[PDB]
């Protein structure tokens, strides 16, 4: 399971369709196409929100790490949440995919391409005056049978989705070269 | 007129109410001759069937048998907790008479 | 332009639309109600 | 024709609108002889039923009764919010005539 | 045969096309005798109904009226955007003849 | 019997396989007299229909026509990819005879 | 009544249990005359069919056939794992007599 610190409340997330990246209103909402790029999302530090720019929403591998981010990020807030997210193919390990050019390495992020649908969220914890309430609230709409056997997308699949700018050397080195989009390399 | 499942279950002979409170573990559906039925079981070890339409059923129950089998398939797929079951216990497995779901 | 990055953008959207369909197949199937065809016809 | 549930409800004697604005708490379905019906309950304690088809119904209601039962099972399993109900208040539990959902 | 809803709508007298391009706001289903129907509305204020089966309907429309009520219910529940509606404007609310959805 | 849509498709005259490998772009449904049918299109510009039941249809096909429209409706909402279509090319739009989905 | 797909299957001649433990890979549906059917295949290579209602079918089996086809459509869409299948192996592809699933 992965975790994300967020000021946005459960009922808001429910109306939105899940933890949405910056700018996207409804999860399925088409028409209003947004820029979806991994490398640009990974370098983008945002205040008021844990990295959720450029068609991706980032998460952390443990409650503690997610909690560390909320601390420095949602520092101002008197009450926020840490959502417990199930692993599925829409998520990519930013470190594994970006490699040497990993914007902020030692932070070990895993980003969900296009957001995190509500049915993929297991539950969440409330955090008051920066202290986690050890009572997880199960999301009644979490698809257990479905997400039970799912896991993160292997880095292989993220390579071409790497978003590196046209040149970036990676496009001319292992293993981004074996996967460079039509115009990269 | 009955307001709940236990009240409804009492209007009949040879019925028992079982508080299940759990989702169905397995669903089995058969179209084989004289065996057109649905069987479900639970983690508890309990097995229940929906009888093959037969001579012990009035014409009004015919459409009701189909609805019950439809309900068991969807409840299974959605992983919905069944609250209680009213069943005729003079059959093996015990025959379903009414279902109840809560929350 | 529509070289390296038009690709990444179009490739990322492709992966996403595929996933979104897997999601709809889950949550929208809960609404599917089956019909008695022999009663319809 | 009526354009709203209230408008439609008022064309009948012995009816009233119940402003629900909430999802169904429990759903009970029965295939027991002469009592093939559905019963739903709300957090408020309000209990309504879909009647066993009898003489009181005209032929065109036959299909509408089955559909209403299909509608209530889906609403329940999906926790879809119900807006108002139009019920014939001359039955126990009050019998359902129309349902409306919103947003 | 028609290749589009506009083209199909044009073969009937008293019909008009409404470009909705929006999800349904509310849904109303009724099993009340003589008012076995469905009514839908949009945030724009539009209200349309699927008519109660009557002498104006040929036998082949009966199964289509039924399919249409099924379609509207699931379209509402899934919050799917409707594109256009072909409606007969000699009824109030306007009566649905055809529907189109675009992804 | 056949084991693939192509095998099945080749047992009839006036047919042909179209490999679509795409979701449906638009869905059209009609309950208009003599036009009770469904029409679908693809971003490839192809348009297909499920014909109105007629005398070119044998009785066993009647239940099948109904099922096909149910399938097309749910396939459309879920944005599920159609793999191939077997269609009679002697109709405009071409008439769907069978469908296949993969993954 | 049988309490298991295996037990039920063994009551028939020319049947055989296949342990699948996987989701359907592809789904084929046909409405072509004399070929109204569904054919499914798994990654493992097995292909199965729900056959055409012929003289080899009893009346109570016509409704059960439709139900099976409904089940196959929904399990394919939801990607639900089939556990076991009881098939009549005296046909090509083998015909489905019953299906089982668990989680
Ligand atoms: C207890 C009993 O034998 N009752 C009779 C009915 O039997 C029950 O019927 C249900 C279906 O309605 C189910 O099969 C039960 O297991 C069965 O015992 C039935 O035969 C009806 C016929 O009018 O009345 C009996 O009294
Ligand atoms: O048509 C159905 C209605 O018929 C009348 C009766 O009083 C109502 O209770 C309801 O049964
Ligand atoms: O076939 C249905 C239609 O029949 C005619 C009438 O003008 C329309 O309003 C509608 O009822
Ligand atoms: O069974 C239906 C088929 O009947 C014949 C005709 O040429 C085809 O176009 C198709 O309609």
């Amino acid at each position: 399971r992965l975790y994300r610190a967020d000021s946005r409340p459960p009922d808001e997330i429910k109306r939105s369709g899940g933890l949405m990246p910056r700018g996207h209103n409804e999860y399925f909402d088409r028409g209003t196409q947004m820029n979806i790029n991994l490398y640009d999302h990974a370098r983008g530090t945002q205040t008021g929100f844990v990295r959720y720019d450029d068609g991706y929403v980032s998460t952390s591998l443990s409650l503690r790490s997610a909690h560390l981010a909320g601390q420095s990020i949602l520092s101002g807030y008197s009450t926020y949440y840490i959502y417990v997210i199930a692993t599925a193919p829409n998520m990519f390990n930013v470190n594994d995919v970006l490699g040497v050019y990993s914007p902020h390495p030692y932070e070990q992020e895993v980003s969900a391409l296009g957001g995190i649908p509500y049915s993929q969220i297991y539950g969440w914890y409330r955090v008051n005056f920066g202290v986690i309430d050890e009572r997880l609230h199960r999301n009644r709409e979490y698809r257990d049978r479905y997400y039970r056997n799912l896991n993160i997308a292997p880095a292989e699949d993220g390579y071409r989705l790497a978003g590196f700018p046209p040149d970036h050397q990676a496009w001319r080195e292992e293993p981004w070269i074996h996967h460079a989009p039509q115009g990269c390399g | 007129a009955p307001q709940t499942i236990t009240e409804l279950c009492s209007e009949y002979r040879n019925t028992q109410i079982y508080t299940i409170n759990d989702k169905i573990l397995s669903y089995t559906e058969s179209m084989a001759g004289k065996r057109e039925m649905v069987i479900i079981t639970f983690k508890s070890g309990e097995t229940f069937q929906v009888e093959v339409p037969g001579s012990q059923h009035i014409d009004s129950q015919k459409k009701a048998i189909e609805r019950m089998k439809d309900t068991l398939r969807i409840t299974y797929l959605t992983e919905t907790k069944i609250d209680k079951l009213c069943v005729w216990n003079n059959k093996t497995p015990n025959s379903i008479a009414a279902i109840s779901m809560k929350n | 332009g529509d070289t390296c990055n038009e690709e990444t953008q179009n490739l990322s959207t492709i992966y996403l639309r595929e996933y979104q369909s897997k999601v709809k197949r889950q949550i929208f199937s809960d609404y599917q109600s089956e019909v008695d065809i022999y009663n319809r016809i």
